[PDB]
RNA sequence: AAGUCUGGGCUAAGUGGUAAAGGAUGUGGCGCCGCGAAGACAGCCAG
RNA sequence: CGAUGUCGGCUCGUCGCAUCCUGGGGCUGAAGAAGGUCCCAAGGGUUGGGCUGUUCGCCCAUUAAAGCGGCACGCGAGCUG
RNA sequence: CGCUGAAAGCAUCUAAGCGGGAAGCCCGCCCCAAGAUGAGGCCUCCCACGGCAGCCGGUAAGGACCCGGGAAGACCA
C-alpha cells in the first residue's frame, strides 16, 4: 500500500 | 565460634520401591534426599547428599486424567520441531524418564544440582543391578 | 532380507523384449561372513561380511587375529548386512534372481563446496534488467528484528556429495554367477569402482 | 448435526444428552440433531 | 423405580461365585466371567443372586443397576444364549454359509466375507435371513451390528442389511 | 527459608492456571407447587 | 529525528487456520451423478499468460485447486528502483 | 458412527467397560547421530620396561611425519 516515504534516498 | 562445615564423608546409598506412589510427591522426597538436606551437617556447595536408586518406576501411579493429558514436549530448534509426546506413550517407551524428568526439575540449577541428578539411579521393573553397592532400603 | 558387498563397474545397456534396459553392472560376491552378530553375544542379529582379496603384508596385527578367529583370509573392506543369517560361511550372487527388487546404497559423487543453485536447485537472480552481482545468490535469508536469526537447517552453500546415498527398488536383470555379476535396472551412486551394497527391497 | 452455541430442543422428541464433556441434542429427527459448539 | 435392588433368579443348574472385583458364572452353555466393581457387594442366596450399593450416593446407584443388569445377563447367557437376526432386503441381495464363516452378497463389485470369533456361530436358514448367537451379549450385538454396518439399510428403497424388527422408514424420491 | 499442620465443606473441569450474551438432566445444597397406596410416574400388556 | 531507508517486483522461506484443493464426517428441499451447509483436518499441494509501477483488480487458457492472513504491510550490510 | 449399560422399571456411545473411524498423530522408509560428558556395545592386538592416580626416560600394539596420488578436496579432513 503506498504510502509516503519518510526518508530521502542517501546522498554522497 | 565459625560455623561446622563438613569435610567429605562416604555417602550413603538407598532403596526405594516407585511402586504405586503418586508421582510428584516420591519426587520431592528424592530430591531432599539428593540434596542432603536430611542430614543435619548440610551444606549447600558441595555434593553431600544420598545415591538413590529407584525400582518399579514404571508403576508409578498418578491422578486425574494426567495418563492421557500431560505433555511431555521437547524442542529441537529446528522450525516446527515442536514434539509432544503424553504420560501414555511415555511410560510405554522410556518409563524412567518419568520418574526422572519429575525429579530434575525440583533440583537446583546450576553446575551442582546437574551432578546431584547423576546421582539418582532409576530403573522400570524390580531389579537394580547395584546389589555391590548394598542400597538401604527405605519406607517413603 | 538379505544382503552382499559390492563395487559399481559401470553403465551400459541391453535389449530385452525389443526394448533398452539401462543397466549397471556389480560384482557382487564373492563375500565370506567372518562374523555373525547374535542377540546374546551383541544384541542384535547381522552378518559382518568380508570383500575384495588383500595382500596379508598391509594388514595389521588387530586385524590380521579377527580374520583369524573367522578363519579367513585377508580382506580389503568389512561391512555387516543387518538381519541377515547366512547358511554359508560364503555369500556369493547367487542369493538374487532376475525379476527381483533390490536397494543399493553407495557413496554419491562429490561436488564439494556447492552452490546454493545446484545444491538445492535455487533459481538465483536476473542475468541483466540491473541484476547486480547475485546471479548465483540465495537472496534473502530470513526476515527482520524478529525472529532476528535464521532457521537450523536453511539451505546454503556448501559440501555437496561423497555422501552416502540409498536407491530403492531396482530390479534384478540378470545375473552371472560365473563372474559374480549382478545387471540391475537404472543408476546406482557412486562412480565406477565406487563400493556399494545391495540388499533385498524393503517396497511393496 | 447443527453445531451452535445454543443448543436446544426443536421438537417434543428432542433429547438432551452430556456425552464426553459436551451437551449434545439427539432425536428421531435427524434435522434436530445438535452439539454444543 | 430400581434395577440393581430386584434379585436375579438363577436357574439350575447355573453356578455363580463371588470374587473380588470379578464373579465367575458357569452353566450348560459355557463360562464368562464378569468384572464387577469392589465397591459393589454381591450376594449369593439360595437360586438367586443379590448386588448391594454400600451408599446412596449417585455413583454408587449407577454402579449397583449395571452390576446386577451385568451378572443377569451373564447368567442367561450361559443358560438359553443370546442371538439375533439380521434380515437382508434387495433384489440381487443374498447370503450363504461358507463353513463356519459367513459369505455376504449385497451389492458391491465383490462379495463380503465375515469370519466368526471365539464363541459366535453363523447360521443361515433362508438366503435373506441371518442369525448371530453366541453366549456374550455385548459380543453377539458387536458382531450383529459389523455384518449389518457391512450394508446399511438405504433411507430411499427397501434395499440392504437389517435387525429382525427393525422399521423401514424411507423418504421419497423425486 | 518455614506445615506434605489440624478441623468442617465444595470442585473432577488440571477448573484452579485471563473473556461476554446466551445455552445445558454437571454436581451438591435450600426452598415451592402439583400428581400418588381414594394406586401415581416409567413401562408391560388388552381394547 | 548525534537516522528504525520508506511502495511494488525478484529471491528465499517459515508460521497461523477463520481450509481453496486433496483425506474423513453429520444434515440436505441427499434418486443417481453433481451440488448446498456445517463439523474434523495445516501432511502436501495451491499453474502459464494479456493490461497497468502497481499491491489489488479485470481478462485469456487451463486446473484437483488456482485459499486468506502473520513474520518492521517478512526479506534494499540479499538484488532491483 | 456404534456394542453392552445404569443413574432415571423406559431411553441413553458412558457414568463401569468395549468397538469402528482421517492425506493428519506414533512407528515404519531414507539420511545424520555416543561431546547420548547418560561420552554405549562386540571382535581383535600389545603388557606385568627402566630410574625417582606423579615426574623423566626406552619400548610394545599401533599412529603421525615425508613422498606418489585420488570422480576426496578451498586449506584441513
Ligand atoms: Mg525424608
Ligand atoms: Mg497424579
Ligand atoms: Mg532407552
Ligand atoms: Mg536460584
Ligand atoms: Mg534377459
Ligand atoms: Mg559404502
Ligand atoms: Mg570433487
Ligand atoms: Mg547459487
Ligand atoms: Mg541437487
Ligand atoms: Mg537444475
Ligand atoms: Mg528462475
Ligand atoms: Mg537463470
Ligand atoms: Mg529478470
Ligand atoms: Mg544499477
Ligand atoms: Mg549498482
Ligand atoms: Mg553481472
Ligand atoms: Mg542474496
Ligand atoms: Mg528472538
Ligand atoms: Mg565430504
Ligand atoms: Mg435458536
Ligand atoms: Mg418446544
Ligand atoms: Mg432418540
Ligand atoms: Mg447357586
Ligand atoms: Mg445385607
Ligand atoms: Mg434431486
Ligand atoms: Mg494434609
Ligand atoms: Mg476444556
Ligand atoms: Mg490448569
Ligand atoms: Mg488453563
Ligand atoms: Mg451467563
Ligand atoms: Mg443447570
Ligand atoms: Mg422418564
Ligand atoms: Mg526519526
Ligand atoms: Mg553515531
Ligand atoms: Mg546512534
Ligand atoms: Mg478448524
Ligand atoms: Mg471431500
Ligand atoms: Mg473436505
Ligand atoms: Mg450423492
Ligand atoms: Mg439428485
Ligand atoms: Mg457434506
Ligand atoms: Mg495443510
Ligand atoms: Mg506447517
Ligand atoms: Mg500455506
Ligand atoms: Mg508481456
Ligand atoms: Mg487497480
Ligand atoms: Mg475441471
Ligand atoms: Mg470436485
Ligand atoms: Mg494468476
Ligand atoms: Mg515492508
Ligand atoms: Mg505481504
Ligand atoms: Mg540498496
Ligand atoms: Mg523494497
Ligand atoms: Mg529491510
Ligand atoms: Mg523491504
Ligand atoms: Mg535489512
Ligand atoms: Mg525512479
Ligand atoms: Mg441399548
Ligand atoms: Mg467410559
Ligand atoms: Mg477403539
Ligand atoms: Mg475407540
Ligand atoms: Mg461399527
Ligand atoms: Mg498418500
Ligand atoms: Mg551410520
Ligand atoms: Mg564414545
Ligand atoms: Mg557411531
Ligand atoms: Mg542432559
Ligand atoms: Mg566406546
Ligand atoms: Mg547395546
Ligand atoms: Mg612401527
Ligand atoms: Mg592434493
Ligand atoms: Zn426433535
Amino acid at each position: 500500500v503506498d504510502k509516503p516515504p519518510y526518508l530521502p534516498r542517501p546522498r554522497p | 565460634m565459625k560455623t561446622y562445615v563438613p569435610k567429605q564423608v562416604e555417602p550413603r546409598w538407598v532403596l526405594i520401591d516407585a511402586e504405586g506412589k503418586t508421582l510428584g510427591r516420591l519426587a520431592t522426597k528424592i530430591a531432599t534426599l539428593l540434596r542432603g538436606k536430611h542430614r543435619p551437617d548440610w551444606t549447600p556447595n558441595v555434593a553431600m547428599g544420598d545415591f538413590v536408586v529407584v525400582v518399579n518406576a514404571d508403576k508409578i501411579r498418578v491422578t486425574g486424567k494426567k495418563l492421557e493429558q500431560k505433555i511431555y514436549t521437547r524442542y529441537s530448534g529446528y522450525p516446527g520441531g515442536l514434539k509432544k509426546i503424553p504420560l501414555e506413550k511415555m511410560l510405554a517407551t522410556h518409563p524412567e524418564r518419568v520418574l526422572e524428568h519429575a525429579v530434575k526439575g525440583m533440583l537446583p540449577k546450576g553446575p551442582l544440582g546437574r551432578r546431584l541428578f547423576k546421582r539418582l539411579k532409576v530403573y522400570a521393573g524390580p531389579d537394580h543391578p547395584h546389589q555391590a553397592q548394598r542400597p538401604e532400603k527405605l519406607e517413603v | 532380507m538379505k544382503g552382499i558387498l559390492g563395487v559399481k563397474v559401470g553403465m551400459t545397456r541391453i535389449f530385452r523384449d525389443d526394448r533398452a534396459v539401462p543397466v549397471t553392472v556389480i560384482l557382487a560376491g564373492p563375500c565370506p561372513v567372518v562374523q555373525r552378530r547374535t542377540p546374546e553375544k551383541d544384541g542384535y542379529t547381522a552378518v559382518q561380511l568380508g570383500f575384495l582379496p588383500q595382500n596379508p603384508k598391509r594388514v595389521n596385527r588387530p586385524l590380521k587375529g579377527h580374520f583369524a578367529k573367522a578363519g579367513v583370509e585377508p580382506v580389503r573392506i568389512l561391512r555387516e548386512i543387518r538381519d541377515f543369517n547366512p547358511e554359508g560361511d560364503t555369500v556369493t550372487v547367487e542369493i538374487f534372481k532376475p525379476g527381483e527388487r533390490v536397494d543399493v546404497t553407495g557413496t554419491s559423487k562429490g561436488r564439494g563446496f556447492a552452490g546454493v543453485m545446484k545444491r538445492w536447485n535455487f533459481a538465483g537472480g536476473p542475468d541483466s534488467h540491473g541484476a547486480h552481482k547475485i546471479h548465483r545468490h540465495p537472496g534473502s535469508i530470513g526476515n527482520r528484528k524478529t525472529p532476528g536469526r535464521v532457521y537450523k537447517g536453511k539451505k546454503m552453500a556448501g559440501h555437496y556429495g561423497a555422501e552416502r546415498v540409498t536407491v530403492m527398488n531396482l530390479e534384478v536383470v540378470d545375473v552371472i554367477p560365473e563372474e559374480n555379476l549382478l545387471l540391475v535396472k537404472g543408476a546406482v551412486p557412486g562412480p565406477n569402482g565406487g563400493l556399494v551394497i545391495v540388499r533385498e527391497t524393503k517396497k511393496a | 448435526m447443527k453445531v451452535r452455541a445454543s443448543v436446544k430442543r426443536i421438537c417434543d422428541k428432542c433429547k438432551v444428552i452430556r456425552r464426553h464433556g459436551r451437551v449434545y441434542v439427539i432425536c428421531e429427527n435427524p434435522k434436530h440433531k445438535q452439539r454444543q459448539g | 423405580s430400581r434395577i440393581g435392588r430386584l434379585p436375579i433368579p438363577v436357574p439350575k443348574g447355573v453356578s455363580v461365585e463371588v470374587a473380588p472385583g470379578r464373579v465367575k458364572v458357569k452353566g450348560p452353555k459355557g463360562e464368562l466371567e464378569v468384572p464387577v466393581s469392589p465397591e459393589m457387594r454381591v450376594v449369593v442366596e439360595e437360586g438367586v443372586v443379590r448386588v448391594e450399593r454400600p451408599s446412596d450416593e449417585r455413583r454408587h446407584k449407577s454402579l449397583h443397576g449395571l452390576t446386577r443388569t451385568l451378572i443377569a445377563n451373564a447368567v442367561k447367557g450361559v443358560s438359553e444364549g443370546y442371538s439375533k437376526e439380521l434380515l437382508i432386503k434387495g433384489i440381487g441381495y443374498r447370503a450363504r454359509l461358507v463353513g463356519r464363516a459367513l459369505e455376504l452378497t449385497v451389492g458391491f463389485s465383490h462379495p463380503v466375507v465375515v469370519e466368526p470369533p471365539e464363541g459366535i456361530t453363523f447360521e443361515v436358514p433362508e438366503p435373506t435371513r441371518v442369525r448371530v448367537s453366541g453366549i456374550d451379549k455385548q459380543k453377539v450385538g458387536q458382531v450383529a451390528a459389523n455384518i449389518r454396518a457391512i450394508r446399511k439399510p438405504s433411507a430411499y428403497h427397501e434395499k440392504g442389511i437389517y435387525y429382525a424388527g427393525e422399521p423401514v422408514r424411507l423418504k421419497p424420491g423425486k
